[PDB]
């Protein structure tokens, strides 16, 4: 069979920086090679693995997530940052095997004035530990503040849709990876 | 400024490493691009690596298993090209990179041919 | 995301000269050119086809629309052409087009 990546990838809205769409995924046989056969990302870099080594190496478990970021900001995710999203948002764990997708979202997240339904979380009585999510609106104020999506700001500050991918082959079963 | 190695010459089915060491800013906070020039044609874009962790963001359109790794410790990459063969008797580039996606290749390597033939 | 600009030159010099980016289907507000000399290890000329970086005569223009580009070398001499190759963006396999070699009298 599969499992329909679109729901991720092709989807329609996007989940916060804080609350952002977590979904583990198992029990599958997933085309990569739908994902190389898009060409419509931005940047898709692949951490422990190559994206055709990730084709034939055996899976367990996924971690798929699904958010946004502005532009710029995406440089915050990565092992060893600090920034909103960097650490006050998210973590990328230093035991690593996913990896990370991430494109425009222009002529869905952005129009004229901009959008403001996306809320990062700017502050943190703790900055969020590798993967956690803090969901509240925690005192440190509410530190959720939007983000302006216009198509006359700077690129970096132009909204891009961020899609990662978190492997583990614990102990956890077969049933991934396809062929 | 990048700086590679010699220009080199080998066998088909094994495989080679060549590197490109880095100088005059914060290498372990900027990508490096790898890119592959043509014989007497245009050009190909073959991958990149971030300096500090394995992010080898990988052009598949040739899959000759074209490995980067690297090291923080001498400021060079490294990349691993197996499969040596006909189509890559070409220049291989390294180039100095944004770190995120402002992508330009401006600050590059000497460039150096990976010649491929029946022998040495 | 295939380019395909211009595939060589052939024009008088100190002229206001064009080199075409038609870029495929996707319309990328990103890109780059680069000047290759015989043997040298190119150098980008355009960032973001609008902006200027620092060291670069301003005999060649970089503009544009969404997907379709170009560069207008403006008086350009026996001294400045080689060959001139496009940079796609964004789209994930970063493909560069089969360039612009600039030949003139």
């Amino acid at each position: 069979n599969l499992c329909p990546f679109g729901e991720v990838f092709n989807a329609t809205r996007f989940a916060s920086v804080y609350a952002w769409n977590r979904k583990r995924i198992s029990n599958c046989v997933a085309d990569y090679s739908v994902l190389y056969n898009s060409a419509s990302f931005s940047t898709f870099k692949c951490y422990g693995v190559s994206p055709t080594k990730l084709n034939d190496l055996c899976f367990t478990n996924v971690y798929a997530d699904s958010f946004v970021i502005r532009g710029d900001e995406v440089r915050q995710i990565a092992p060893g940052q600090t920034g909103k999203i960097a650490d006050y948002n998210y973590k990328l764990p230093d035991d690593f095997t996913g990896c990370v997708i991430a494109w425009n979202s222009n002529n869905l997240d952005s129009k004229v004035g901009g959008n403001y339904n996306y809320l990062y979380r700017l502050f943190r009585k703790s900055n969020l530990k590798p993967f956690e999510r803090d969901i509240s609106t925690e005192i440190y104020y509410f530190p959720l503040q939007s983000y302006g999506f216009q198509p006359t700001n700077g690129v970096g500050y132009q909204p891009y849709r961020v899609v990662v991918l978190s492997f583990e082959l614990l102990h956890a079963p077969a049933t991934v990876c396809g062929p | 400024q990048l700086v590679q190695s010699g220009a080199e010459v080998k066998k088909p089915g094994a495989t080679v490493k060549i590197s490109c060491k880095v100088s005059g800013y914060s290498f372990s906070n900027y990508y490096i691009h790898w890119v592959k020039q043509a014989p007497g044609k245009s050009l190909e874009w073959i991958g990149y690596i971030d300096p500090f962790n394995g992010g080898t963001s990988d052009n598949l359109k040739f899959k000759g298993a074209a490995t980067l790794t690297a090291d923080t410790s001498t400021d060079t990459a490294y990349m691993e090209l197996s499969s040596l063969r006909s189509e890559d008797t070409a220049v291989y580039y390294c180039a100095r990179s944004e770190y995120d996606p402002y992508y330009v290749m401006d600050y590059w390597g000497q460039g150096t041919t990976v010649t491929v033939s029946s022998a040495s | 995301i295939v380019l395909t600009q211009s595939p060589f030159q052939s024009v008088s010099p100190k002229e206001k000269v064009t080199i075409t980016c038609r870029a495929s289907q996707s319309i990328s507000s990103n890109l780059h050119w680069y000047q290759q000399k015989p043997d040298q290890s190119p150098k980008l000329l355009i960032k973001y086809a609008s902006q200027s970086i620092s060291g670069i005569p301003s005999r060649f223009s970089g503009s544009g629309s969404g997907t379709d580009f170009t560069l207008t070398i403006n008086s350009l001499e026996a001294e400045d052409f080689g060959i001139y190759f496009c940079q796609q963006t964004n789209f994930w396999p970063y493909i560069f087009g089969q360039g612009t070699k600039l030949e003139i009298l």
